[PDB]
């Protein structure tokens, strides 16, 4: 039933955000970029400093405190790794609809325990950890992405990489297509959102006419994305999909991994109708010409 | 992070896991063993002069085989085709094996946490039976909250083929391995073969443990054991300033923020005929001392004939990044060219700061442009 929280991925101008780790260096910086971008940031939390004001916004000690006062519906986490998993738990307790954890370096065991509880509920949706965040171009920015390269458009972007996502964003704007919703699911093995979750939203979003998927070598995420598309994106109103897999030129202990891709990830995506761009600088042109091949311009 | 066998065996012994009695040496000359086991010590599997592991009955022979191992490379199925230079060897009290079994405990994404993975047909090349007979592989998904239950340990030990008094003995070792797996913040604890001696002792003869890097802040003693000898000196020195270095065979060094972006940088350099020498991921945090050090390491390697700086979305204003490169380059007098691609907050100003400095700095507009400029400057 955790899939019921997928819808909370689609932030908008009405989303009310709070920052966990508000007074922290990273929390202050990105909280300021968020305000300048127009994001409805209504405060944040740092233990021991509740009540005072920070960046002209109220500071709280707990997440439930900030939520009851500001009616926040989304939370962004910049807490250090040793306490980030607990920061996620605190938000799930408060039943924050959307939680975006930017922090990198959370122990896998910690996230395994968090994800154990996350899957037994459907009120909170987690993005990350170790992700750039989510952004509705022009309406809401919850993350670390540079806002100036985005622009509300027609291409839904999902990326397992960090900075590499910005190349797909910058290119879709220069070609005049823009982005409808950009999501970075992060690069950790145990996370709250995967490729299929974002694809489900893109395929059912009218504003999303094209889709770009950013991947890379390692794991099975790209393959699972292919199988999902081959079933639900092949047929009547098939939306065009483009992808790039980093590490084509990357170089390659135990028997566990072999028991339980690069070349194969590409072959799998193509089988589901995905046009894979071999160059990281041709994501915008490829999706553009695909729109041209479908009279979608 | 991965440790040698002798380092994992000691860790397992301290937590009640039955292991062999071992010694480590650096030379062939360097127990009362009825039979001795000689095993090359490398951070790789498939070690089995031909063969990385040998069995003899008394010392003398070990001194003759240890000369053909130490100092030589050992190429296995999971090592680079060149192999891995063998520096240490293990001499341990060899025990007889009635049965070879495979057992592993790992965090698997599909299993949403820990999972026991075993096969009664273990030893040597477990991966064969995995593909051949998928039915010989068994899986017990463990609940991180409830922990490993006695029933699960018994069922796995039963499917691994431990019968009679050995079943409860193996199940107890499985429990101690799972608890160890959690204690040391491991991503993989693999024992192959999970053996069975004729005396009726369940023993872990070999051990391969992968440690979660993210848990180092609470695994100080464990990460202090990392020899770091199997890494290039350039990598270890890069890590001192929180810079992850990865060397390649080329002439164009890369300085990028983001592993995914760095791989794409190497990917697009190939597309234009160039070969990247290295690639130094700067990560999220961007201390203007790192950029200073970054060039020092990238320039140290003689094969570097050009440095490509591709920074997109840095946390710090690109202007501050522009000033760190100019002085860092000026203080050391860079010889090789420098192609710089910056993007982020206040970049229109940041770029002129580069070219209006009188320094050998060529600015790039995008990624495709930066690549072609890099391959062109190495003529
Ligand atoms: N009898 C016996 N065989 C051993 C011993 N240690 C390793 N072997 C054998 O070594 C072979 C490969 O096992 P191992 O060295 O642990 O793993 P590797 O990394 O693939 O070399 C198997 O055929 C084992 O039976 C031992 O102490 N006694
Ligand atoms: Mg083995």
């Amino acid at each position: 039933s955790y899939t019921a929280s997928r819808k909370h991925l689609y932030v908008d101008k009405n989303t009310k955000v709070i920052c966990q780790g508000f007074t922290g260096k990273q929390g202050t910086f990105h909280s300021q970029q968020a305000l300048e971008y127009g994001t409805n940031l209504v405060g944040g939390t740092t233990p021991g400093k509740g009540g005072k004001t920070h960046l002209g916004l109220p500071v709280f000690n707990t997440v439930k405190e900030a939520k009851e006062q500001t009616g926040a519906t989304a939370s962004v986490i910049y807490v250090p790794p040793p306490f980030a998993a607990a920061a996620i738990n605190e938000a799930i307790d408060a039943e924050v609809p959307l939680v975006v954890c930017i922090t990198e370096g959370i122990p896998q065991q910690d996230m395994v325990r968090v994800k154990h509880r996350l899957l037994r509920q459907g009120k909170t949706r987690l993005i990350g950890p170790n992700c750039p965040g989510v952004i509705n171009p022009g309406e809401c920015k919850i993350g670390i992405m540079p806002g100036h390269i985005h622009k509300k458009g027609r291409i839904g972007i999902v990326s397992r990489s960090g900075t590499l996502t910005y190349e797909a964003v910058h290119q879709t704007t220069q070609v005049g297509l823009g982005q409808s919703l950009c999501v970075g699911i992060g690069g950790d093995p145990f996370n709250g959102t995967d490729f299929t979750d974002c694809l489900e939203i893109f395929l059912n979003d009218p504003a999303t006419e094209g889709i770009i998927l950013i991947g890379e070598i390692g794991g099975n995420a790209e393959e699972n994305a292919a199988e999902f598309l081959k079933q639900h994106n092949s047929g009547p109103k098939s939306k065009p999909v483009v992808s790039f897999i980093a590490g084509l030129t990357a170089p390659p202990m135990g028997h566990a991994g072999a028991i339980i891709g690069a070349k194969e990830k590409i072959t799998a995506l193509q089988s589901a109708g995905v046009v894979v761009s071999m160059s990281p600088a041709q994501l915008g042109t490829t999706i553009y010409k695909e729109f041209e091949k479908r009279k979608m311009l | 992070m991965n440790l040698q066998e002798y380092q994992s065996k000691k860790l397992m012994s301290d937590n009640g896991v039955k292991v062999q009695r071992f010694f480590v040496a650096d030379t062939a000359n360097e127990l009362n063993a009825k039979e001795i086991v000689l095993k090359a010590q490398i951070l790789a599997g498939g070690r089995g002069l031909k063969g990385g592991v040998h069995l003899t009955k008394d010392p003398e022979v070990v001194g003759q085989l240890a000369k053909q191992m130490i100092g030589y490379n050992l190429a296995t199925k999971q090592t680079p085709k060149e192999g891995v230079k063998v520096n240490k060897v293990m001499v341990a009290e060899a025990l007889d094996i009635s049965r070879e079994t495979y057992l592993a405990i790992l965090m698997d994404r599909s299993c949403n946490g820990p999972v026991l993975v075993g096969s009664p047909q273990g030893g040597v090349d477990i991966e064969e039976v995995a593909a051949s007979n998928p039915e010989l592989i068994f899986k017990e998904q463990i609940d991180i909250i409830e922990g490993i239950k006695d029933s699960q340990a018994q069922r796995m030990a039963e499917n691994l083929g431990f019968l009679g008094p050995l079943q409860n003995q193996a199940a107890d070792q499985i429990k101690k391995l799972y608890n160890l797996f959690l204690k040391i913040d491991a991503t993989q604890v693999e024992v192959n073969p999970f053996g069975e001696t004729p005396e009726g002792q369940v023993v872990c003869f070999d051990a391969k443990i992968n440690f979660d890097d993210n848990a180092e802040f609470r695994q100080k003693d464990i990460f202090a054991m990392d020899d770091k000898s199997e890494n290039e000196p350039i990598e270890n020195e890069a890590a001192k300033y929180d810079l992850k270095y990865i060397g390649l065979d080329g002439n164009i060094a890369c300085f990028v923020n983001g592993a995914g972006l760095a791989m794409a940088t190497c990917d697009i350099i190939f597309l234009n005929g160039g070969k990247p020498a290295n690639f130094l991921d700067l990560g999220g945090g961007v201390k203007e001392s790192q950029v200073y050090q970054a060039f020092k390491l990238l320039t140290a390697d003689p094969k570097v004939e050009a440095i490509l700086v591709n920074i997109f979305g840095g946390i710090v204003n690109c202007a501050i990044i522009a000033n760190g490169i100019t002085k860092a380059c000026r203080e050391l007098e860079l010889k090789v060219p420098l192609v710089v691609r910056l993007e982020g907050t206040n970049v229109h100003e940041a770029q002129n700061i580069l070219t209006n400095s009188g320094l050998p700095i060529t600015s790039a507009v995008d990624l495709e442009d930066a690549a072609k400029k890099a391959v062109a400057s190495v003529t």
